[PDB]
């Protein structure tokens, strides 16, 4: 059936703004 | 603190109980159905119960909609082929104004033509979703097969009548059975004075009886429906016992022995008899279990069955054998006591929820003059015998059957040779 | 005669206990002839990694099939014939075994109760059946669309973290998953410290402690090595999954934000906003779902194929009129359909036992209804503008698609949907 | 009209005053930044 | 024992009807989205028999016969 | 008093004046099809919205061809019907209602 779903990683494309995580998530977004 | 029985000069009823419970809850019951119809305004009800937010004397149906809304509370309609039922939930203090709108729906409705006329395309929306469940159109047909005249009526309308259902209609049958003699006011969180209050506006209302209708009479039927699903729906039943008996009490102690239902998330059913015959019969997926119906003046028990379309011969088959060896008389006194535990446990399971607990309260009111507790319930749970439910098994086996089956019938058999 | 308000003082109180072993035990009393009792763990899929995805499923499967003390159908026959009922559930973050019964069998019921808990026979034939059975239910589609659309949305929202994962798991795991790995997950998670035993109904405080100590007081507490498995942190990602099959009927579709997660207070504000919200499609609806960290607060819907676009115009656009221009009158409807939902719920044993269960692994207290009472009053249009804006307005959301959506909008057009250009 | 005379229609205005305001700004300071206004621009620092 | 949910255990939601009226504050199960059947082809209205003279002749007396044809219209006995 | 008779009398004038009874029709018939008008001819029976439409061709056709009925045929002021006036209130009264409401 559906269960056996997942998303293929982004890695290569997604900004280096959310992998340095020394901030919440929501102030985050703003910066961006 | 306990409920109050209390009859006005109308022959009203009405009852209450003071839980000291947040939520209010009121229903008015009707005796009123299905099986009041005839032949030549068959479906009435089904827009009768549709109908419960058109205009009326006394207030818009804007206004009732939405001031329905503006306090979160419920209005819900719910009938069986004997009885119909209106219950209103509500907060603490919110009664009295929802209490105009219980009068003037059930006392003084409009039904106007252009809004009945707007209305009518949604009774074969209804009826769709109800029959997307296989179950309730093979019932359906099972009493059509099992009665004759009244029974027999549809709970849901007529593919031929939709559309030409009219107004005239809904205001003659509400005119002949909504009557005062007819009727019970129950209330869950509400003061006796209070009821008494609610009832107050009732007192000018439509007296006496109303059209009393014909009995029942039983036909010894049999249908099928053909299509093409790999899975086969049957049903076989005889007539039983009438609602409230001794022997009603035998039959349901009988069905609790040959099996009603799952007790384990995903168990074998090692308990039931009906379950662990049939599971020697066919080794792909089935489900059977046993029924009860019983009504004013009739009743129905049988075997109910799912299977492969291929192995439904022996499935029926085998499901059939098991009741007999019980007409026989291997029973044993283990198995009752067991039965008996099932019955009592579930019964007192069905009414923790007030929902429940006032149709049954409700129920009770428009057949019987007093309460019955649930104490002298399971005492009469209690009293019956091994004897009694043989002979209600023999009682099955001997009769004359009645026979629904829906799905890839190739292989089904016929109630002839069963 | 009582107020609302003060009718809610009169619902008793729910006492609460705890063992040398760090188990608590609760119950709330409520004179009856029946009772539930269960007992709800801290464990779920959001503790699984991929190793062992889809284990608390399996052990569900095979809870109830046989202990030491009673061989394979024994227990079965013993619940069967008191007129007893057993059931049990698994979510992304709990479990939960629950019993209905009579009251007069509350020391057998904690006796099998204690029995489950800490000695299922896991046999290697029973395992293997299981396996089979559950191999069989995932190969034929028997799955409904909005489990698949949920599945789906939890999956690209919470994608690279443990909550994307589902409950069963793949069917490459089942067929692969050994004994060894059950008893590791068990002796790794089913500690006393995550344990609650919660009663409902008529059932005595201090009888349940006793029964409490005698049959549940020698599960072990001491985590060990800390074999608990590390996992990756919280994070929700702006994102779409769309799966196209233009011979079902109809489009299903599901759009969320996120939420605070099961501690904020701003929970309560969010429920009266959803009841305002809740024609062009058949079926609708708006959804809060809370984890401890995290959440997903959204809606869902079905359409005919030609009338998507509009249905997802019409939602933003009520988002956005909530988070701009609310006002007092609808405000008080909301929180009065709020009100009539929170009494409705808690009818009878069962579900106020879960909620009991359910609240002390969440809040580490029960909330009693005066409290919420209170809360809700608090809430105005003014509150209802602020935190809407706080948690909808000009956000990146996640979107999962399934049936005919090529007139599913654009993921640039729904994102710019999210806020207006005239404020 | 004598319909839009009441309380919800009391709170929407309220809802909309200060976005009306800004706008109210974004056009004034506009007009005079493209007419060169010498009016309003010479008190600018 | 006298509701039909009291005796009836899971019949009960076959063995009754039920239609919740306007709207409520909790969300249901079984919600039910509606894939309604088709309509069929449409035909002209029939005509009555309001007398013995035009009755004369329908009833049956021997079973039927169905035809076709490539440029000729479809008959039945 | 004799203000009655006085102010029938004026208002017998103006409908003679008006002679939209020369081409067989209705005061009800004249009206401009605004919302509630159309709703309130929805909600007309059968026989009325069946008269209604022949009296309107009849009107029309007279009117292509500049002539009117012979005066035999004419509408009078004393026997006329409106048919319509009772379904237009009521519509007026709901829409009245939902605005009342809007305002809370
Ligand atoms: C020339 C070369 C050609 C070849 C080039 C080749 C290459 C070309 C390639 C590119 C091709 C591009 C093609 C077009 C793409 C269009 C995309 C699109 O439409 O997306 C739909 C897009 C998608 O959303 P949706 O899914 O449809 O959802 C709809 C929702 O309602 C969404 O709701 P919402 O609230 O988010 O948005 C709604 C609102 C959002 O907008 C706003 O609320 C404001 C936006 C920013 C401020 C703009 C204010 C402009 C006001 C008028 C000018 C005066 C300015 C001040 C000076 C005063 C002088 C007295 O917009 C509107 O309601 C539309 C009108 C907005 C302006 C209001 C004034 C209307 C009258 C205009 C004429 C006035 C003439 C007299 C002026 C006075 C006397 C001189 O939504 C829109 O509605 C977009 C609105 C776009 C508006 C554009 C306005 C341009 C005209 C300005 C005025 C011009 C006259 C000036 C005269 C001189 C005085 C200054
Ligand atoms: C009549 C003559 C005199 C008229 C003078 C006019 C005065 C007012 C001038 C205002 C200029 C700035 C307006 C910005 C509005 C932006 C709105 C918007 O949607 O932005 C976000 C959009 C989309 O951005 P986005 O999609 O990336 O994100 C926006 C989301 N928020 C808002 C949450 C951040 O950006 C645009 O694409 C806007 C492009 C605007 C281009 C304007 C060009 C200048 C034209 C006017 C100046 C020239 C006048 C010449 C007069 C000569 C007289 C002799």
């Amino acid at each position: 059936s559906h269960t056996d779903v997942k998303v293929p990683d982004f890695y290569d494309y997604r900004r280096l703004e959310v992998l340095d995580s020394t901030k919440s998530s929501r102030e985050s977004s703003e910066a961006r | 603190q306990d409920l109050e029985f209390t009859k006005l000069p109308n022959g009203l009823v009405i009852a209450s109980l003071e839980n000291y419970a947040p939520l209010s809850r009121i229903g008015l019951f009707i005796k009123a159905g299905s099986r009041y119809e005839d032949s030549n305004n068959l479906g009435t009800t089904h827009l009768l119960r549709l109908a419960s937010s058109l205009t009326t004397k006394g207030a818009s149906s804007f206004k009732i909609t939405r001031g329905i809304e503006a306090v979160g509370s419920k209005l819900s309609v719910t009938a069986t082929r004997e009885t119909m039922a209106y219950t209103v939930e509500c907060l603490r203090g919110d009664v009295d104004i929802l209490m105009e709108f219980l009068l003037n729906v059930t006392t003084a409705p409009e039904f106007r033509r252009w809004e009945v006329a707007d209305l009518q395309p949604q009774l074969k929306i209804d009826k769709a979703v109800a029959f997307q469940n296989p179950q309730t159109h093979v019932i359906e047909n099972l009493h059509a097969a099992a009665y004759r005249n009244a029974l027999a009526n549809p709970l849901y309308c007529p593919d031929y009548r939709i559309g030409k259902v009219t107004s005239e209609e809904l205001h003659y049958f509400v005119q002949n059975h909504f009557t005062s003699a007819r009727m019970a006011l129950i209330g869950l969180g509400v003061s006796h004075p209070v009821l008494k209050q609610v009832a107050e506006q009732f007192l000018n209302m439509r007296g006496g009886f109303g059209l009393s209708g014909v009995k029942a009479k039983y036909r010894g039927g049999e249908i099928r429906e053909q299509n093409g699903d790999s899975l086969v729906h049957a049903a076989l039943v005889a007539e039983s016992a009438v609602a409230g008996s001794a022997e009603a009490n035998a039959f349901s102690v009988l069905q609790h022995v040959l099996g009603a239902g799952p007790h384990i998330k995903r168990g074998s059913n090692t308990t039931s008899h009906l379950y662990q015959a049939v599971a020697k019969a066919t080794q792909q997926p089935f489900d059977v279990s046993a029924f009860n119906a019983n009504y004013s003046d009739s009743g129905l028990f049988g075997i109910y069955t799912i299977s492969q379309a291929t192995a439904a011969g022996d499935v029926i088959k085998a499901a059939y054998n098991q009741v007999k060896t019980i007409a026989q008389g291997n029973l044993s006194n283990t198995d009752v006591q067991a039965a008996k535990n099932k019955l009592k446990a579930g019964y007192l399971m069905s009414v923790e929820s007030s929902e429940r607990f006032l149709e049954e309260v409700g129920s009770q009111a428009l057949v019987a003059g007093s309460y019955v507790p649930p104490s002298t319930v399971l005492q009469q749970i209690d009293s019956v015998a091994n004897a009694d439910v043989i002979n209600a098994a023999k009682k099955f086996v001997s009769g004359q059957k009645s026979m629904v089956a829906s799905g890839n019938l190739g292989h089904t058999p016929f109630v002839d040779e069963l | 005669t009582a107020t609302f308000a003060q009718a809610l003082q009169f619902v008793p109180e729910t006492q609460v206990s705890l063992l040398d072993n760090g188990l608590r035990v609760a119950s709330e009393q409520s004179s009856q002839p029946t009772c539930t009792v269960g007992v709800w763990i801290d464990v779920g899929s959001r503790f699984e990694t991929e190793k062992n995805n889809g284990a608390g499923y399996f052990l569900e499967h095979l809870a109830f099939k046989g202990t030491k003390n009673r061989p394979g159908s024994a227990l079965e026959k013993e619940v069967e014939s008191m007129g007893a009922h057993l059931n049990a559930y698994s979510t992304r973050e709990h479990t939960a075994y629950y019993i209905k019964a009579l009251s007069k069998d509350l020391p057998k019921v904690v006796e099998l109760l204690g029995d489950i808990v800490q000695n299922c026979s896991l046999e290697d034939s029973q395992i293997e059946k299981e396996r089979d059975v559950i191999l069989r239910e995932m190969q034929e589609n028997d799955a409904s669309m909005r489990d698949v659309v949920f599945d789906y949305l939890h999956a690209t929202a919470f994608q690279g973290t443990p909550l994307a994962q589902t409950v069963e798991g793949p069917s490459e795991n089942v067929r692969k998953l050994s004994r060894a790995d059950l008893t590791e997950y068990l002796s790794t998670h089913y500690k006393a410290p995550r344990m609650v035993l919660a009663a409902a109904g008529g059932v005595e405080h201090q009888q349940l402690l006793d029964l409490a100590q005698k049959h549940l007081g020698d599960i072990p507490w001491t985590y060990a090595e800390d074999t608990m498995p590390a996992l990756t942190p919280c994070r929700f990602t702006g994102s779409e999954i769309r799966h196209r099959d233009d011979a079902l009927p109809f489009a299903h579709v599901a759009i969320a934000v996120e939420g605070p997660g099961w501690a904020s207070p701003d929970n309560v504000a969010l429920q009266v906003a959803n009841a305002i919200i809740g024609k062009l499609c058949q079926s609708f609806q708006t959804f809060s779902i809370c984890y401890a960290d995290t959440g997903l607060l959204g809606a869902h819907f079905v359409c005919d194929r030609m009338k998507i676009d509009d249905m997802m115009f019409v939602l933003q656009g009520q988002w956005m009129r909530l988070c701009t221009s609310a006002t007092e009158s609808e405000v008080a409807r909301g929180k009065n359909i709020l009100r009539n939902a929170l009494v409705s719920h808690l009818d009878g044993t069962t579900p106020v036992c879960e909620d009991i269960g359910r609240s002390l692994l969440t809040y580490g207290r029960r909330i009693p209804l005066a409290e919420w009472e209170s809360r809700i009053a608090e809430v105005d249009a003014s509150v209802v503008r602020e935190i809407c804006s706080k948690y909808i307005y000009d956000q990146c959301p996640a979107v999962a698609g399934y049936g005919p959506i090529e007139q599913l909008p654009d993921y640039n057009r729904i994102r710019s949907g999210m806020f207006w250009l005239r404020f | 009209m004598t319909r839009f005379l009441g309380p919800r229609y009391r709170q929407l205005v309220k809802n909309w005053i200060p976005t009306a305001y800004t706008w109210g700004a974004v056009g004034t300071l506009g007009l005079a930044w493209a007419a060169d206004w010498r009016l309003i621009l010479d008190w600018v620092p | 024992m006298l509701s039909v949910a009291a005796r009836s255990g899971p019949f009960a939601p076959v063995l009754s009807a039920t239609s919740r009226g306007v709207a409520g504050a909790l969300r249901p199960l079984v919600q039910a989205t509606v894939p309604a059947t088709p309509e069929p082809p449409v035909l002209d209205l029939k005509r009555p028999f309001l007398s013995r003279e035009s009755l004369s002749g329908q009833a049956v007396r021997r079973p039927l016969v169905a035809s076709v044809g490539l440029n000729v219209p479809a008959s039945v006995c | 008093s004799a203000s009655g008779k006085w102010l029938d009398g004026i208002r017998k004038w103006y409908y003679n004046a008006a002679g939209f009874n020369k081409l067989g029709l209705l005061r009800d018939d004249t009206m401009y099809e605004d919302e509630d008008v159309k709703e309130a001819i929805r909600r007309l029976p059968d026989n009325l919205y069946n008269d209604r439409m022949f009296r309107i061709k009849r009107a029309l056709d007279l009117n292509l061809k500049h002539q009117i009925l012979p005066k035999e045929q004419w509408t009078k002021y004393e026997e006329e019907n409106f048919y319509l006036e009772p379904y237009l209130k009521e519509v007026i009264r709901e829409r009245k209602e939902r605005e009342e409401w809007a305002k809370k």
